[PDB]
């Protein structure tokens, strides 16, 4: 039972680590993608000036 | 007396071997199942 | 001898189905997103071609 308690403790610690790593990587990917997406939307709105010119 | 002593030895060996088989099966199943879990999620955001 | 198999199979199946319910929770978007791309992209592809 002590072995089991140790196993579950370390499992919980490292499962927290796994889930949190997945999380912050997901949010970092989202931030970068949104930055470039808004940049592209601005460029698409911008090219109309070239077309009118 | 010899027969009884040897017999209990067979029972002890059977118990130990079954325990070892159970531990190995447990580890094998755990790893095999966990094989196909992590390689998902963000991959779908890449395709989006 | 019977009990060894009994406990092993019982605990193994409990864990297997419980973790299966946990795992089967993750995938809905791959095929749907691909198909929902090509469905409205086929007309664009035909425009490009012609």
């Amino acid at each position: 039972e002590a072995r089991a308690a140790m196993i579950k403790q370390l499992e919980d610690n490292k499962n927290q680590k796994i889930a949190e790593i997945i999380k912050e990587h997901t949010q970092k990917y989202n931030d970068i993608k949104n930055y470039y997406s808004e940049i592209t939307a601005t460029n698409l709105d911008y090219r109309k000036t070239l077309k009118n010119e | 007396v010899k027969e009884h002593a040897k017999t209990e030895e067979e029972q002890t060996k059977n118990i130990e071997d079954l325990r070892i088989k159970g531990a190995k099966h447990y580890a094998e199943l755990k790893i095999t199942m966990e094989t196909e879990i992590q390689d998902l999620e963000k991959c779908f955001e890449d395709m989006k | 001898k019977e009990e060894t198999k009994n406990k092993n199979l019982e605990e193994t199946n409990v864990m297997k189905i419980i973790l299966e319910t946990k795992q089967t929770k993750y995938y809905t978007e791959l095929e749907q997103m691909n198909s929902k791309f090509q469905s409205d992209t086929s007309n664009k592809v035909k425009d490009h071609q012609f």
